[PDB]
């Protein structure tokens, strides 16, 4: 489909570098998310070492995201249209 | 949304003196 595509957005994307290896994802604590293994091994005494919570063993085939935005109906009479009115944004699932 | 509720209601439409007193002292100054 790259007859098609539109070449302005496309070129507004940042180009990514492919890395050295084949990557894993994985579950790390929050707040641990900048941290880098300030040790070897895994000392679960302590906290914040930035180790991974859950290793994947096999990546995802696919990932999917849905979010909602919860606008509310009023359904006022004889009027052609419903109000909208905007309530909130939803969570990302 | 903001809701309003009103309860409202219709009202419905439309001698020479005195008799006798006690004597007084009249005192010229």
């Amino acid at each position: 489909s790259k007859f098609l595509k539109n070449r302005a957005v496309v070129n507004g994307l940042p180009v990514i570098k492919n890395p050295g290896k084949y990557q894993h994802c994985y579950l790390i604590e929050y707040e641990d998310s900048t941290n880098v293994k300030q040790t070897p091994t895994e000392n679960k005494n302590k906290q914040q070492q930035g180790f991974p919570v859950y290793l994947f063993m096999m990546n995802p085939e696919n990932i999917t995201y849905n979010l909602p935005i919860n606008y509310q109906e009023i359904a006022i009479p004889f009027t052609a249209k419903n109000q909208l009115n905007y309530s909130n944004g939803g969570n990302i699932v | 949304i903001f809701t309003s509720q009103v309860s409202a209601y219709i009202p419905v439409a439309p001698s020479q003196g005195v008799g006798k007193l006690p004597v007084y002292e009249i005192l010229s100054y």
